[PDB]
């Protein structure tokens, strides 16, 4: 089961740390895998089927390890797929992260939205964290709008072509990290200056090489562009502070949230939304 | 949770545009949210109370709207009231937000306004306005705005975004169409039987234009509209089609009198009627066909020899009807097709061979050409080619044209060389094959070669002196065109020359085999009588007769003796003696004879002839002592006999050309049914000759019988071509 | 100044193409007489073509549709005239 | 071009319109029959509201980083309730 | 990024902004324009320090960090500032305090 494989990965030091430990337990494998099988996410095998190419098992263990994911930074996912890893990273980053992903097939995107709604409405770990919900766009991995701001953490969801390597290096903010299976070889890259980069290897992996664009005489190239960064509105902020306060009390007392959130001197729609996020 | 104490006052102040203090306008924002939060059934009741309030206001509004009895007052009241209501429509959805543009209260307002104030009064609203339009058609210049406003109201009531064409279309346009149809249908009788077709057409066209103007003025032309097409269609149905059967009555009268101006209205109005145009085209076609045929059919047979009148009548008909079609129908393609069909139905009834004859009268030394310059002759030939461009039997021209061209160029009787050369460009314009076009150039080159050969002979042999020797050496087809190769005895000056000519052209010009035709040859010989000397320019037979008479003018020689001397047949000698003794319109006769005759046939073998001792050139009824007399005339041309033989040739072409068409189809159609061959012939035959199928069937049978066309062994209705 | 003799003598005559005027390849008569092609090889009405060769139109007047040849030589006839 | 905001403590704040007009309700007011007396908003809540507006107007063009916006628990409930009334 | 700043006087407060390189007199003029208030015995004070009549740059203690959008740098405008109404709110049981 999930905890079985989580323990095995800690045994192989594929998890190691506590933050990744909590992320992995929070999300159950198979949840994000196709409706017909719901069995093999718990095995290190090929999870390529239809258009889905997820790698929850030790592959994603290694990737999560390579990426630090300290709270408050920004994570950009090229080849998001079913959103499994965007979800996990959101669990860690915290409310004030920037979490964006890009994908080529729209039907899979509809699938990913269905899975997120499933997770919010049915999972048990949601109210144990300040989750960060990922946002999605449709497009190709090589045609991001040309004026993007930058991103601290960049990940390539599939095999990367050498003759576009620098095309991604230009995206990384001064000081960030980039993780990619270039030539199906997993590696880390660090922007140590304005026009200097350094790199290291990780592991020899197996991935399908990406599909390059072929559109011409159109504004597809380097145009897609990630979702706008916006400063949210007061209900979300205030909700977060109130949930902080109550969880802190409950931590002190431990030495159930739903019951507390229901006695608060508030209008019933406010009870449901402003805290409960509609259960 | 009773805030329905200040809210009713402030709502009813908003709606009626009563003064509102800012403080109230601010406070209403706070109270509604207050109630929607601290409650469980505010959301289901705020708008029910709102609906009650709006409905009370609207009931007061109907009371006021109907309080007026005048039509204009009623319309203005509905307009102003809807106006304030719609201005405030955007002013009280701001509060009451998020209780469910797209606002709740706006939908409530528009649905209630229509279900409580429109449907009820509407019965009146769309009636009175329409009456005003009627008054306008009676000369009453009512204020157009009184109707325009109602229009703009309906389109707004349709709160539905997915289908807005509900109120304005349903409850306004139908009234306009019905009123227009009523007015025009009941006003048409004032002229349907009170004036003629022309005045009725003018009235109908003017009314159509006026109602189109009203249509654009008043009917909504927003986009899909389509409003104008329905009003115009109903107007045309009321005014034009209701009288079309009587409008077409005068079409024949107008066409017959060539009243092109009156046909303008006729055509313009009946072009709008889908089934009102065919009668006028049929009238034009049948009028043209009858007007042509009724005279042309008789003229084709009674004319006989007078080609000029036939061609001129054809040209007059063509020009008159072309002018009529150009003017009356504005050069419309349908009427041009009708004109072409009518012209074909007339000119094709059987062969316009006379056209070619006309060209001869324009290209030969005849009175017609002698009074005309070359440019005028070309202009006249333009008429012949114009006529030729229409008749289906086009090749009938070429038979006579080439016969006349050959006789003109070979007999040296052409009016001018340049006018003959212009026939090259004329034939090219007509569209004939170059094989015939270049015949003139080939003939002229042959004539140049003949002149060169004659000069070569003259330079060597110098009987007749070389200076007076003019030997013609032309192509074989130039002269050897008949089997009547009659040869006659020649004077000493020519008998001692011909052997030398033959030797010179046999040896000095190997290959060119000279051949003589004494029938077409002529010459000038000097003779003397008891009254004076003269010169006679006569054919070779007359020359032989007068040479035999030269050494014995005063003797008497019988018909048989003259025959033996000239070695001439019966017919040729008879004609020669008739031209020498009874030359038409000749003051003096060359020869005298004893017996009395009525024609050449009456000459007998024993008839004695003698030289007239008093014959000489006559000028001013006086005997001259010297002068040249030409007595050849028609003797070296041809007689109505040609018209017969040529006619036979025409018949031959009517077969051969048609058969050629068939072949040209089979060379392009390796295997086709009989029907396909006949259909192809319809277009192919138009270039050479288009006979009726009664002869085409027999021609195809002849072609297959002579082993020229193949037939499918298992299908007698399929023709096959090979090689 | 020609006055008395045949100054305007219209010596009508025609020539037929051949290699020489001493023999006849399509007739057995004198070269200056009418062709015998229409009698021995079956009158002789001679017509011209664009190819500068004589021929006989005894039957071609209606048969030229399929017999467009020059029997007096070895070349086909190019139509120049269709009348008399 | 300055729209004053006055609370129910007789209290005043100055804010210009381009800054202020970033909520539906404030547009609605003045979109119909400046100053704006918010009857059910105390002074201390209104101060933090204004600061949030100016902070958003400044950070609309944010590049990648995000600062945090402190709210004290003494006024947080009332900011939650006065927040949805303006947006 | 400019600097968020908040000034006080009695029952009326100002939100305003400037550059680090600006002088005090610029702030005095912004205030005099927005309020149309000439200096009838009133000047600009920092946490109650006169700053004389302004027109100075050496004493700018409103460094950028202290004048943030999340938090203003306060200006101390015979002076009397009415403060706000202190939160009438308690832990409310659900916040053991």
């Amino acid at each position: 089961d999930n905890d079985d494989l989580i323990d095995n990965l800690k045994e192989a030091q594929y998890i190691r740390t506590e933050r990744v430990e909590q992320a992995f337990r929070a999300i159950d494998r198979g949840d994000y895998y196709l409706e017909g099988y719901r069995d093999n996410a718990y095995k290190d095998l090929a999870w390529k089927h239809g258009n889905i190419h997820l790698s929850a098992p030790c592959i994603y263990s290694e990737v999560m390890e390579a990426l630090k994911l300290q709270p408050g930074l920004s994570f950009l996912n090229l080849g998001s797929g079913t959103g499994y890893l965007s979800t996990m990273v959101g669990l860690i980053l915290g409310p004030f992260g920037i979490n964006h992903g890009i994908e080529l097939h729209s039907d899979v995107v509809e699938y990913a939205k269905e899975k997120l709604e499933s997770f919010i409405k049915n999972s048990d770990s949601f109210d144990k964290f300040e989750f960060c919900e990922p946002a999605f766009v449709v497009g190709n991995c090589l045609q991001i709008a040309s004026d993007s701001h930058q991103y601290d953490r960049i990940y390539c969801g599939a095999g990367v072509q050498k003759d576009h390597e620098n095309y991604m290096k230009i995206l990384l903010k001064v000081g960030g990290i980039l993780v990619m299976p270039i030539e199906d070889q997993l590696t880390q890259i660090m922007r140590t200056g304005q026009n200097t980069w350094e790199s290291k290897n990780i592991l020899a992996v197996s991935f399908a090489p990406l599909v390059q664009p072929s559109k011409n005489d159109n504004g597809k190239p380097d145009s897609v562009g990630l979702p706008p960064c916006a400063v949210r509105n007061l209900q979300d902020l205030a909700r977060i502070y109130i949930r902080r306060t109550l969880r802190n009390f409950i931590n002190d007392e431990m030495q159930q949230n739903l019951l507390r959130e229901k006695i608060m001197k508030l209008p019933l729609p406010e009870s449901l939304k402003a805290y409960l996020t509609y259960f | 949770e009773d805030k329905w104490d200040f809210m009713r006052p402030i709502v009813l102040k908003l709606l009626r545009q009563e003064s509102v203090t800012k403080q109230q306008w601010f406070d209403l924002f706070s109270d509604v949210h207050a109630v929607c939060l601290w409650d469980d059934k505010g959301p289901a009741k705020i708008h029910q109370a709102l609906k009650e309030d709006i409905l009370e206001f609207i009931k007061q509004a109907q009371a006021r709207v109907l309080s007026h009895q005048d039509d204009t007052a009623l319309l203005k009241a509905y307009i102003v009231e809807w106006r304030k209501f719609f201005t405030q429509c955007d002013i009280l959805p701001k509060p009451f937000c998020q209780l469910e543009e797209d606002s709740i209260v706006r939908k409530l307002m528009l649905d209630t306004w229509n279900e409580s104030i429109f449907s009820n009064i509407k019965n009146r609203l769309q009636d009175s306005a329409m009456k005003l339009v009627h008054a306008e058609r009676l000369g009453e210049a009512f204020d157009s705005q009184l109707v325009i406003g109602v229009r703009e109201s309906y389109v707004n009531l349709c709160s539905n975004p997915e289908d807005k064409l509900q109120i304005y279309r349903d409850n306004f346009e139908k009234a306009y169409l019905d009123s227009t149809e009523r007015f025009y249908r009941t006003q048409a009788p004032s002229y349907l039987q009170q004036n003629g077709v022309q005045n009725y057409m003018k009235y109908a066209d003017a009314k159509l234009k006026e109602e189109e103007k009203r249509a654009l003025r008043y009917l909504e032309t927003r986009r899909e509209c389509n409003s104008v097409e329905a009003l115009m269609e109903c107007c045309v149905n009321a005014l034009v089609t209701s009288f079309k059967e009587t409008i077409l009555a005068e079409c024949q009268g107008m066409i017959k009198r060539n009243e092109t101006e009156k046909l303008h209205l006729m055509f313009s109005l009946m072009d709008k009627v889908p089934n009102g145009i065919e009668p006028m085209l049929k009238d034009l076609e049948e009028h043209i066909i009858s007007a042509g045929l009724a005279d042309m059919v008789a003229a084709a047979e009674t004319i006989t020899t007078d080609s000029e009148k036939y061609v001129e009548q054809l040209l007059t008909l063509f020009n008159r009807f072309s002018k009529l079609v150009k003017e009356a129908f504005q050069d419309d393609p349908r009427f041009l097709t009708a004109r072409d069909k009518a012209y074909k139905a007339v000119v094709n009834d059987k062969c316009p061979e006379l056209l070619a004859n006309y060209c001869d009268m324009l290209l030969r030394k005849t009175p017609l050409s002698k009074k005309l310059t070359s440019e005028e002759i070309e202009a006249k030939l333009k008429e012949v080619l114009l006529v030729l461009k229409y008749v289906q039997n086009k090749d009938v021209f070429m038979r006579y044209h080439k016969a006349h061209l050959t006789r003109r160029l070979i007999l040296d009787i052409s009016a001018d060389s340049e006018i003959e050369e212009n026939m090259v460009e004329w034939l090219r314009e007509v569209g004939m094959p170059a094989d015939y076009v270049n015949k003139l150039a080939r003939m002229f080159q042959d004539i140049k070669v003949s002149e060169d050969l004659n000069q070569a002979f003259k330079e060597m042999h110098k009987a007749l002196p070389a200076d007076s020797v003019n030997i013609k050496i032309l192509n074989a087809g130039a002269w050897s065109r008949s089997s009547e190769k009659v040869f006659v005895s020649l004077p000493t000056e020519l008998e001692d020359l011909i052997p030398e000519v033959e030797e010179f052209y046999k040896k000095n010009h190997y290959g060119r085999k000279l051949h003589w035709h004494h029938l077409m040859s002529n010459g000038i010989i000097t003779f003397k009588n008891e009254v004076g000397q003269y010169d006679l320019e006569v054919t070779t037979f007359q020359l032989a007769v007068l040479f035999a008479w030269n050494q014995r003018p005063r003797e008497k020689i019988s018909f048989e003796n003259v025959k033996l001397a000239t070695e001439l047949p019966d017919a040729e000698l008879r004609r020669t003696l008739w031209s020498l003794v009874a030359f038409p319109k000749l003051k003096r006769q060359v020869l005298l004879y004893e017996p009395q005759v009525n024609s050449p046939k009456d000459f007998t073998e024993g008839t004695l002839f003698s030289v007239n001792q008093e014959f000489s050139l006559i000028k001013n009824a006086k005997v001259q002592k010297r002068g040249k007399i030409n007595l050849i005339g028609r003797l070296q041309l041809t007689t109505e006999r040609m018209r017969e033989e040529e006619n036979e040739g025409i018949v031959q072409l009517r077969i051969l050309r048609t058969q050629e068409a068939i072949i040209q189809i089979m060379k392009m159609r390796k295997k086709i049914s009989n029907a396909q061959l006949q259909t192809e012939l319809v277009e192919i035959l138009k270039n050479m000759f288009l006979p009726q199928k009664k002869m085409i069937k027999e021609q195809i049978e002849w072609l297959i019988e002579h082993k020229y066309i193949l037939r499918d062994e298992s299908d007698i209705n399929t023709f096959i071509y090979m090689a | 100044d020609k006055m008395f003799s045949l100054k305007k003598w219209n010596a009508v005559a025609m020539w037929s193409w051949d290699v020489e005027c001493d023999t006849c390849a399509i007739c057995r008569v004198q070269v200056m007489d009418a062709c015998l092609r229409c009698q021995a090889e079956n009158d002789c009405v001679v017509v011209w073509g664009e190819c500068n060769h004589s021929f006989h139109n005894c039957c071609m007047s209606l048969w030229v549709k399929q017999n467009n040849r020059c029997p007096l030589c070895q070349q086909d006839w190019v139509v120049q005239r269709i009348g008399k | 071009m300055y729209v004053k905001l006055i609370s129910s403590d007789g209290h005043e704040f100055i804010v210009k319109r381009e800054h202020a007009l970033t909520s539906g309700t404030i547009k609605a007011m003045l979109s119909g029959p400046n100053e704006v007396n918010f009857r059910e908003i105390p002074s201390h809540v209104l101060s933090k509201v204004c600061m949030y507006f100016t902070y958003k107007v400044r950070y609309t063009n944010s590049s990648t980083e995000i600062p945090e916006f402190p709210i004290a628990p003494e006024i947080a409930l009332e900011l939650l309730m006065a927040a949805n009334f303006l947006d | 990024m400019d600097v968020f700043l908040m000034i006080r006087r009695h029952k009326t407060t100002i939100f305003t902004d400037a550059k680090e390189s600006s002088t005090v007199f610029e702030l005095k003029r912004i205030v005099e324009g927005i309020l149309k208030r000439p200096p009838d015995e009133q000047r600009l004070y920092k946490d109650d320090q006169l700053l004389d009549d302004g027109k100075t740059l050496g004493e700018c203690g409103f460094t950028s960090q202290t004048a943030r959008p999340q938090a203003p740098a306060t200006v101390g405008l015979a002076l009397c500032i009415e403060p706000f109404s202190s939160p009438p709110e308690l832990p409310d049981v659900m916040k053991p305090q």
